[PDB]
């Protein structure tokens, strides 16, 4: 690593010096695994990870938090009470 | 002052957990053939550009610092700053299959059926009433073998009229304890067979 | 006795629903009980139900819901066994709380608030049956009551509470629907409060 | 002595409820069980959250919050109910004592033993185990 | 009705079975429901206590605490890095109205609640001058 003088002191310039051994491999023969063995080898334990539950999170302070969703409150489908004091027919002093 | 901004036709993908880079660009067979004399320089330059990109990513990774000193557990002291490597992405097969969970034994099935909760297992020490000491209840100098060294044992009335009358009660209790141990071993081997 | 019942239902509840009147929700808010709940029992979930929304204009209910949602989850409601509003939203919110606490084997939802806000009416609305006694007179409910809504959800009915204060005058307490009017001395002294709180046209239409 | 029979029913014929007459620690996030399934009753007035803990070194006593009930000497059942009686080992928050390990870690939880009868004197007194 | 007998139901689906277990109840259900009639003391013809009432046994236990070095060690410690992380986190939290607290984390909150104050409390004048002076 050498000082780059263009990317600052945080980004150096890289150079390589070969150590060996340099090798040229000719790919002669192949023997492949069966799909069931592939799946069995690439299975995961999953005991390590915390189970991810919907609407549940763990914040920066380590408190378990849950989220609730109110939904859409459509107040246009609410019929208010038809009180006598809101009716024009009972007008006075006309 | 050489540049540190490698420009590539196809963007290189990275596996920082494995410290690996993958570029899927075009390589000229005539420039990489063993007949040529610049082939090693070509390989060195390609590896140089890929390593420059990988090192840029690694030094752009978030860093972990600490204020603890040397002489404690952990390895990282205050002067050290460590890269936080992500989880590796390349799928690699395991050497051995996952540990299968052992099937429930006869005791476990019985305890589940009867609703017996497991023991607390606080410790092996018990208080001996006749003395004023806490003693192990089993094992090395355990309290399960005090009858073996008791100075005086009363011969039970039920042993009369039997051929075991003349036998030491300490030896009889040792035989019974060993039989219980062997019964436990046989039950374990039965659970393993099943 | 009433405050003993209140602390009993709070100690027994996982979710606490504070019921406000849509005509005067700030008047019907129990701020001291809210502060006690947020200080001592932070694991209990306090939400707002704005009841009697059928008695206010729609924009008034919407504005109150918006302003109270800056503090707590607030649901607009109209309590009625036959023709209600908000019942499905309240039920799905309770199911969400049960799903969050799915390891508790049951959760309890305690209804607290001022007298006559409609706690028993909301419980009857949720059960679709008159299971709690309801009356226009304050203090109809005296002891707590358990109601099984679903297999994992219990509702707790509580008597209404009026937190003590010095700024709350007798006129304010009377106009919050708290006291029984038959037991007051001189209601003509409170009628000017009705005149100040009501529109002239509305009064003249009501009484011709 | 530990439990008190609580009779239920109009004629008081059922006696399956029990009330713990001693002081208890219930811990964070306690919610009372539904009354129909509440067999063991720990009244809220007898619940405790803090104790007067005395450090044998430097001779001081501090009002510390309780973290857990480690061992009640009477029974593991009383341990899991959180009974606070004399001789009970409890876990206490010692953040204000300023204890630091030899490795530099700040100690904020230690063990103490209750030395009084809180049901008799209205308070929990304990001695830290140092 | 050979198919409706208790034996046949056990075939369709030894000493561990309890009384009352049928098509509607298993053993745990039976014992939980017998809780509601459990709390009674049993006495004989002459007044001997056959079995004491549940949670009413009168035998005095032998309450002892064994010596153990687990009693004198630390139970909870915290590193300086974790302390600084939680101290910085307390202040970055933007509380949402639709997030409820499911479980509070156990932390040394007395060490973590440190906010800079622009003013000092008043000096204790009784330290320098008493009432008698
Ligand atoms: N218009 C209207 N009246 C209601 C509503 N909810 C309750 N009430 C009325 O308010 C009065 C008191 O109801 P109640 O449930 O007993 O109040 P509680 O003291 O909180 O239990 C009853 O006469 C109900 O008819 C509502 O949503 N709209
Ligand atoms: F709170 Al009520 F009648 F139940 F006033
Ligand atoms: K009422
Ligand atoms: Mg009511």
């Amino acid at each position: 690593s050498y000082k780059s003088d263009q990317g600052g002191k945080r980004l150096p310039r890289i150079e390589l010096v070969e150590i060996g051994p340099r090798l040229d491999f000719k790919i002669g023969r192949i023997h492949t695994p069966s799909p069931d063995m592939v799946t069995e080898a690439h299975k995961k334990p999953k005991q390590l990870e915390m189970k991810t539950k919907k609407n549940v999170e763990l914040d920066i302070m380590g408190d378990k938090l849950g989220r609730i969703h109110m939904g859409k409150q459509d107040l246009g489908k609410l019929q208010t009470r038809k009180m006598k004091g809101l009716k024009s027919k009972f007008d006075q002093g006309t | 002052n050489l540049p540190v901004t490698v420009e590539k036709p196809i963007p290189v993908v990275y596996d920082l957990g494995n410290l690996a880079a993958f570029d899927s660009n075009v390589l000229d067979k005539n420039d990489l053939d063993s007949s040529n004399a610049r082939r090693e320089e070509k390989i060195k330059s390609l590896t140089r550009d890929n390593v420059q990109l990988l090192i840029n990513q690694l030094l752009s990774l978030p860093m972990k610092t600490t204020t603890e000193s040397v002489g404690g557990t952990g390895g990282q002291s205050s002067v050290m700053t460590l890269l936080q490597l992500p989880d590796p992405t390349t799928d690699l097969p395991r050497e051995k299959p996952l540990p299968k969970a052992k099937a429930m034994t006869k005791w476990e099935k019985f305890a589940a059926k009867k609703g017996i909760k497991p023991k607390e297992r606080a410790g092996k020490m018990i208080y001996d009433e006749a003395s004023g000491e806490w003693v192990p209840k089993w094992g090395y100098k355990g309290a399960n073998k005090k009858l073996d060294d008791q100075w005086l044992v009363e011969v039970d009335d039920k042993v009369k009229g039997t051929d075991n009358e003349l036998i030491d009660p300490r030896t009889l209790n040792r035989a019974e304890r060993k039989r219980l141990v062997k019964k436990n071993e046989k039950q374990q081997r039965r659970n393993m067979k099943n | 006795r009433i405050w003993n019942e209140l602390y009993k239902v709070i100690d027994s509840s996982d979710v606490v629903i504070h019921v406000l009147d849509a005509r005067d929700p700030l008047g019907t808010r129990c701020k001291s009980v809210e502060e006690y709940m947020k200080k001592e029992t932070p694991h209990k979930h306090l939400i707002y139900v704005l009841n009697k929304c059928d008695l206010v204009p729609t924009w008034v209910a919407a504005a109150w819901v918006k302003h109270l949602s800056k503090e707590r989850p607030t649901l607009a409601f109209h309590a009625s066994i036959t023709n209600s509003f908000g019942k499905g939203s309240l039920i799905q919110l309770l199911r969400q709380f049960s799903q969050l606490h799915t390891d508790r084997k049951q959760i309890s939802v305690g209804f607290i608030g001022y007298p006559n806000t409609g706690k028993s009416s909301i419980i009857n609305t949720l059960r679709k049956k008159k299971v709690c006694q309801v009356a226009p007179i304050p203090g109809e409910t005296k002891v707590w009551q358990y109601i099984t809504l679903m297999k994992r959800i219990f509702l707790i009915d509580c008597p209404g509470i009026v937190p003590p204060s010095s700024k709350d005058s007798e006129e304010d307490i009377l106009f919050r629907g708290v006291v029984r009017v038959e037991h007051v001395t001189h209601p003509e002294q409170y009628i000017p409060g009705v005149l100040k709180r009501c529109q002239v046209k509305h009064l003249e239409r009501t009484y011709e | 002595e530990m439990f008190k029979v609580i009779k239920t029913g109009k004629s008081r014929s059922k006696s399956w409820k029990r009330m713990i007459t001693k002081h208890t620690f219930v811990g964070e996030g306690f919610t009372r069980r539904p009354v129909k399934m509440e067999r063991i009753i720990r009244p809220s007035a007898l619940r405790q959250k803090k104790a007067n803990v005395t450090h044998p070194e430097l001779g001081v006593t501090v009002f510390l919050p309780i973290l857990a009930v480690k061992k009640n000497p009477q029974s593991p059942m009383y341990t899991q109910l959180g009974v606070l009686t004399k001789g009970t080992i409890i876990e206490v928050n010692v953040s204000e004592l300023g204890m630091v390990t030899a490795g530099g870690k700040v100690v904020w939880g230690k063990y103490a033993q209750v030395t009084n009868e809180p049901d008799r004197d209205g308070c929990v007194n304990a001695v830290l185990l140092v | 009705g050979t198919g409706k007998k208790e034996k046949s139901r056990r075939i369709r689906e030894g000493n561990l079975r309890v009384k009352g277990e049928n098509f509607y109840r298993d053993s745990k259900r039976v014992k939980f429901l017998n809780m509601y009639t459990s709390g009674k003391e049993i006495r004989n013809k002459k007044g001997n206590l056959i079995r004491a009432a549940s949670f009413q046994d009168s035998t005095i236990p032998d309450a002892r605490v064994q010596p153990d070095r687990r009693w004198f060690g630390n139970t909870r410690v915290i590193s300086q890095d974790a302390l600084q992380h939680f101290r910085s986190a307390l202040g970055e939290t933007q509380k949402d109205t639709y997030q409820v607290l499911l479980r509070r984390n156990k932390l040394p909150m007395s060490l973590l609640e440190e906010k800079d104050a622009d003013e000092s409390p008043k000096a204790r004048i009784l330290d320098t001058e008493s009432y008698a002076d």
